[PDB]
């Protein structure tokens, strides 16, 4: 039971996620490039950066952020990043893979320079996010909701919190319809926001390690993650 | 900076 104003703007959330491809040239890396921290951190820097690069795009196609300050559209940008990424990679890592292949993505996330005391929360997430068998949807007001985050250095905040409303509204509405015999769960997805937040400071202490020990970034990455 | 704003506008 979603309203007209509410089907419209979910469709048109949908329509900007479901533009986001990743380059088969990219992903194909994973299936023949050589195991090695170098090669994996490789994939890391290409698929991060054309994720920032689609990123954008579907943040622009969302309904009112153009309507919205230069410097609070870079602002959330600049911010979602991290969250943002990590999203889409717990999106992924919980996709049905064929034999092994799963287990060879694991490897490589390991081998990639990234310390496990970092790795071990990594799946702790992944795993939890699995576990609540999120939606396609679901996936995708979760992403506009942690870009629409007014919170953490734009000044406006009231016109930020009025565009990401509707979207917790209309994601509300979701839990009901497709789980409505657990209504935890809205509450639960909000819950995965907060460990999700939790990203940045990690983040933060994996960048230096790769930074110190000789782990060069994209241009746009510098940007993006402060390097 | 450059390449956010690029990105954002074009
Ligand atoms: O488009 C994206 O948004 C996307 C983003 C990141 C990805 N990481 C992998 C990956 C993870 C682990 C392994 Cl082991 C290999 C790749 N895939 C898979 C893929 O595209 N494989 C190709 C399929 C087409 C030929 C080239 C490889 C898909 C593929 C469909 C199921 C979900 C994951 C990705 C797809
Ligand atoms: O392809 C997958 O199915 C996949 C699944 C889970 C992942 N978790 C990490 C990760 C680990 C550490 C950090 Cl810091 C960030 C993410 N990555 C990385 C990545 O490039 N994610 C894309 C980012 C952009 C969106 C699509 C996934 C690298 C990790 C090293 C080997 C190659 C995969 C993942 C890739």
């Amino acid at each position: 039971e979603l309203t007209p104003d509410q089907q419209t703007l979910l469709h048109f959330i949908m329509d900007s996620y479901n533009k986001q491809r990743m380059p088969q040239e990219i992903t194909n890396k994973i299936l023949k490039e050589a195991f090695s921290a170098e090669e994996n951190f490789l994939i890391l820097t290409e698929m991060a950066t054309n994720h920032v690069q689609v990123l954008v795009e579907f943040t622009k196609k969302l309904p009112g952020f153009q309507t919205l300050d230069h410097e609070d559209q870079i602002a959330l940008l600049k911010g979602s990043a991290v969250e943002a990424m990590f999203l889409r990679s717990a999106e992924i890592f919980n996709k049905k893979l064929p034999s092994g292949h799963s287990d060879l993505l694991e490897a490589r996330i390991r081998n990639s320079g990234i310390s496990d005391e970092y790795i071990t929360p990594m799946f702790s997430f992944y795993k939890s996010i699995g576990e609540l068998k999120m939606t396609q949807e679901e996936y995708a007001l979760l992403t506009a909701i942690v870009i629409l985050s007014p919170d953490r250095y734009i000044k406006d905040r009231e016109a930020v919190e009025k565009l990401q409303e509707p979207l917790l509204d209309v994601l509300q509405k979701l839990c009901k319809i497709h789980q409505p015999e657990n209504p935890q769960h809205f509450a639960c997805l909000l819950g995965r926001l907060t460990e999700l937040r939790t990203f940045n400071h990690h983040h933060a202490e994996m960048l230096m390690s790769w930074r110190v020990n000789d782990h060069k970034f994209t241009p746009l990455l510098c940007e993006i993650w402060d390097v | 900076h450059q390449l956010l704003r690029y990105l954002l506008d074009k």
